[PDB]
């Protein structure tokens, strides 16, 4: 625990100092997670033995004065339903209980060039679907701020156990406002680059279309930092952008004076609840206190969001996951006499009723007959809400409003209601559909339950992001919080 | 007495070094299961990566078959579930085919008659499933190679004429090199598809896939076979309607297998993980370029540049190989005709009695005129011909050599 | 609308095995998601291309060179089901046809 709760920035330069050592900074997460993480449940399969090792390995290079990379030592936690090689990925489900990869994820590749240490597999909504991870087949994740309350969703664990304390950063997977969402819902921040931006290679599909890996830190600077980890173009995934610049910190406290940001009036429309709005508006000040301008625009189809992303989700879902059927990995129905069974079955007792909802409503929407009216349809509906942004785009720097309409709710409140449950990624959706860059930063409290500020830039501009979401960090955040829990 | 309009389906493997959207070879070994990658598995969270010469060589074929080459193209999913097909969706082409509108002239009785090809697009072979006893084992070896499908347009009117096209087509694709185009080899596969409307019906009959045809010969067969049997069947009651059907190799006919219900549901669907191809002007030259002259203008050429007779031209240029070797071997000095007769007669023979491709043979297009010549030129009898040529042929280098490496001359 | 058969024939499109009880259920529940699916009627779409990739990259080709495959051991490491070295699955086809 003692650097448990540093911040990858100090915990840093305080073991390139010597101060502390890298074993013993992982004896520390350690301790945080066996004495804390019973109560949060942010985790799902730990490494400890190959984090230790890792640690061992990397003292005796601090000795040698060779401590290379952008992240030497310190700690990580990875979201299930991205492929960590040789550990146990289950994209939290029965389906893959045990299922142990044979392949590393770029991601993955990558932070462990940068000598970050894989403590664990962080939890979430099994396949990435919900927004509270209490479909999770393994266990049920709550809020660090109220324990009563979800962390969010789809990558719950990965700002729980953030916000807990338990890891310096974690990555996440945002599809509908899956990092955003819950970075809101505990507190922390939580960044979804630019679609291209990180590979997806490794990364179990959900929405091809929409899927993004984003990294969740206490920090703004952290978050940026480890962002510039894992960025960047990728042999293997076709998708991942050319793009060199990778320098997301350059910029990082210049102030933002003369900034054309835009508060979207469907932003702080009807769906958002009253002390989250205030909120918003007060930062939207914070703002014009700092050098900023916060004129209001127009977000016309901000509202069909939710719709449009749920359809084109589900659909593709409904193909990004037939591929489980027992056969060459995952879970295999015994009680198999047929062929049909074995696929019919072993599908049936491997996914969770959500999961199997989407894949319905998925193979409805793509079925003959009803394409165009549905999946079609909503694809055209994607193409508008692209319009919404460029065209404001043309006449500002980025965009503001709540990242989430409500502050978090309770474990069990909207669990048992398909429907609802969506409408909590009413702020997010636009974002994944025009595969825009937005990222989250508490901006205030309520019933001690944090809110979240968020900032939708233009396309691979996360650098000005991060600048304009620095400043307010400067005048509000939950830094010295977290400890208090 | 109806006619009988049938078109063919032929899938075409490209013999690229690798799979189709993974980096694995195409070429494999016996052992099962041992050419494959993360990819091929479809394991969790994986990517498919487009072959680039794989599109090259799609494109080329589909120029020269003389199609339209579509300028805005990208790939669709194909849903649907089979033991060897693990993605439970193979990539494929639904509306943007890398290649529309194409056509090759065939010969009937008589004249020309132009069969025209609706579409070539490019998929993935699927997995090998080994029907083991009661259940059944899969191989993932073949899983994702390239494929490239070739839909004729329902123009060929005939089993001889279903024959003609094939033979066409084979050996134009063969010409292009992107394929080997032999079925004994499975690289050339055919679906056929039969259906008899009385001349003069405007709606087509009602046509019934003609699966495991393993060779033109034999497609012939279960052709004009199924063209009886439903002949007949519509002279009784009979609908033979929207059925599939085997072909038995042994007895010569046509297994019902199944029956369709309405249409096969697969939610074709564009493959997001792949951006779309946009083929500019300058892609289509490059490849354009690459199309060598194809067997009808070269046999032109045979028979009235060379004086050459008809039937040597035709075998002359069956495969690209030969005729190119012929034609080199005449530009270096050898005689017209004598050059034809010992690629169709010695050199044929020797390839066949070593199962050998012409070049991996030691002879040249130099040292064989070289030898020719000395034919024409009396310093070696047709005698001393069949002695030098099995040598010359493989590990042999030189003409003369072998009548003094050995002792015979005049 | 949603019919018991339509939730069957989905049910059967995408390989997932549902009994009565629960497809009654999933009439409900698909009426009700599709109920809210209709929504994107409200917006108006006449004559806009649907968007199928939203970032506008451009050939993103392979080149052509082979990666040996790995190694029967691997391929096989996670499938349950094996035996002579290839993936194990019934056959006798279709349950109730065949
Ligand atoms: N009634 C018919 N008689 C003969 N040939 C037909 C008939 N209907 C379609 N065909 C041909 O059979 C082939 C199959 O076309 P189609 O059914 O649309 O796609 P697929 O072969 O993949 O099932 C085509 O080449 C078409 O020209
Ligand atoms: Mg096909």
């Amino acid at each position: 625990m003692s650097i448990r709760y540093e911040s990858v920035e100090n915990l840093l330069t305080l073991i390139k100092d010597k101060k502390i050592k890298p074993s013993d900074v992982v004896k520390d997460i350690y301790d945080a997670i066996e004495e804390t993480d019973p109560t949060i449940k942010s985790f799902l399969a730990l490494d400890k033995e190959n984090a230790i090792k890792k640690a061992q390995e990397l003292d005796e290079l601090q000795a040698k004065d060779q401590m290379d990379g952008k992240l030497f030592g310190i700690p990580m936690g990875i979201k299930d339903n991205i492929i960590t090689n040789g550990l146990e990925t289950t994209c939290a489900s029965k389906m893959l209980e045990g299922f142990v990869p044979i392949y590393e994820s770029t991601v993955m590749e990558k932070l462990h060039k940068e000598n970050a240490v894989l403590i664990g597999k962080l939890n979430m909504d099994e396949f990435a679907m919900g927004g509270s991870t209490e479909t999770s087949y393994f266990k049920k994740t709550v809020n660090p701020f109220d324990h009563k309350a979800v962390p969010g969703g789809s990558s719950g664990g990965s700002a729980a156990a953030v916000a807990a304390g338990l890891v310096p950063l974690s990555l996440g997977s945002d599809t509908g406002g899956s990092i955003r969402q819950p970075a809101a819902y505990c507190g922390v921040v939580g960044m979804k680059p630019t679609y291209g931006r990180v590979s997806r290679f490794g990364l179990v599909a959900f929405a091809s279309s929409l899927d993004q890996i984003g990294p969740l830190t206490r920090n703004v600077k952290d978050n940026a930092i480890v962002l510039e980890a894992i960025s960047g173009a990728d042999v293997n995934d076709s998708t991942s952008a050319p793009v060199d610049d990778v320098d997301f910190t350059s910029e990082i406290g210049k102030d933002i004076k003369g900034l054309k940001v835009a508060l979207p009036k469907e932003y702080l429309g009807e769906g958002v609840a009253d002390d989250v709005k205030e909120a918003v508006q007060n930062a939207v000040e914070t703002l014009k206190s700092l050098g900023a301008v916060v004129e209001e625009v127009s977000l016309p189809n901000t509202k069909f969001g939710i719709p449009s992303y749920y359809v084109i989700a589900s659909s593709e879902a409904s193909s990004n996951l037939s591929r489980f059927d027992g056969i060459r990995y995952g879970y295999h129905s015994k009680e198999a006499h047929s062929l049909e069974e074995l696929y019919k079955m072993s599908r049936s007792e491997g996914f969770g009723k959500e999961v199997k909802r989407r894949i319905f409503l998925g193979t409805f929407a793509l079925s003959s007959g009803y394409y165009d009216a549905y999946y079609k349809k909503s694809q055209k509906v994607r193409t508008l809400i692209k319009n919404d942004f460029d065209k404001v785009f043309e006449n500002y720097d980025v965009v503001v409003g709540p990242t989430a309409p409500t502050t978090a709710f309770n474990l069990g409140e909207e669990i048992d209601d398909p429907l609802t449950m969506y409408a909590n990624d009413l702020l997010t959706t636009p974002v994944n559909l025009a595969g825009l860059p937005g990222i989250s930063v508490p901006c205030g409290q309520s019933n001690g339950r944090p809110i979240g500020l968020q900032f939708i830039g233009k396309p691979f501009d996360e650098k000005t992001l991060y600048r304009v979401a620095y400043q307010y960090e400067t005048q509000y955040n939950l830094h010295d919080v977290y400890e208090k829990l | 007495h109806f006619e009988t309009v049938i078109g063919l389906e032929v899938h075409v493997e490209l013999k690229t070094d690798s799979k189709m959207f993974s980096p694995s070879p195409a070429h494999f070994g016996a052992e099962p299961n041992s050419n494959t990658n993360v990819i091929d598995l479809a394991y969790p969270g994986v990517l498919p990566v487009v072959n680039k010469r794989a599109v090259d060589w799609a494109m080329r074929a589909a120029m020269a078959l003389n199609m339209e080459i579509a300028t805005e193209s990208k790939f669709d999913r194909k849903n649907y579930f089979y033991p060897d097909n693990p993605k439970a969706y193979q990539i494929s082409q639904f509306d943007q085919p890398i290649g529309e509108n194409g056509y090759i002239d065939i010969e009937v009785d008589g004249e020309t008659k132009r069969i025209g090809i609706t579409r070539l697009h490019m998929e993935e072979d699927a997995g090998k499933s080994t029907h083991k006893g009661e259940y059944s084992l899969v191989d993932l070896n073949r899983q994702g190679t390239p494929l490239i499908e070739i839909v004729s347009e329902p123009d060929i009117r005939s089993p001889k004429e279903a024959y003609a096209y094939l033979e066409k087509l084979r050996s134009i694709i063969q010409y292009t090199g992107v394929s080997d185009v032999k079925m004994e080899e499975g690289s050339l596969r055919c679906d056929a598809n039969i259906s008899l409307r009385p001349y003069g019906q405007e709606k087509f009959g009602t046509k019934a896939e003609l699966k495991n045809l393993n060779s033109f010969n034999y497609v012939r067969k279960g052709l004009e076979y199924e063209e009886k049997r439903q002949e007949e069947e519509l002279l009784n009651g009979g609908e033979i309607g929207q059925e599939t059907r085997r072909f038995d190799e042994s007895t010569g006919k046509t297994i019902l297998m199944r029956v369709k219900e309405g249409s096969d549901d697969y939610r074709y669907f564009p493959e997001p993980d792949i951006v779309p191809l946009y083929i500019d002007d300058a892609w289509k030259e490059r490849v354009r370029q690459t199309i060598p002259e194809l067997p009808d203008e070269r046999k032109a050429k045979y028979v009235n540049e060379l004086g050459l007779p008809a039937y040597d031209a035709h075998v002359l240029t069956l495969t690209k190989e030969m005729s190119d070797f012929f034609e080199s071997t005449i530009e270096h000095g050898a005689d017209v005709k004598l050059t034809s007769n010992w690629l169709m007669g010695g050199v044929n023979e020797y390839l066949n009695k070593n199962q050998v491709e012409l070049l991996d043979t030691k002879l040249t297009p130099e040292n064989l005129a070289g030898m020719i010549k000395l034919i024409e030129d009396g310093t070696m009898s047709s005698k001393i011909a069949k002695k030098v040529f099995p040598e010359l042929a493989a590990k042999g280098g030189n003409a003369k050599q072998i009548m003094e490496d050995n002792g015979l001359v005049q | 609308k949603v019919t018991r058969e339509e939730v069957e024939h989905i049910a059967n499109l995408a390989r997932l095995q549902i009994s009565p009880e629960e497809t009654e259920e999933m009439a409900n529940t698909l009426e009700s998601i599709l109920d809210f699916a209709k929504q994107n009627d409200s917006a108006d779409t006449e004559g806009v291309e649907p968007t199928y990739h939203v970032l506008d990259l451009q050939n993103v080709l392979r080149e052509d060179k082979a990666i040996k495959g790995i190694p029967q051991e691997l391929a096989l490491k996670n499938a349950k089901e094996t035996e002579d070295g290839q993936f194990k699955v019934p056959t006798i086809m279709n349950e109730e046809d065949a």
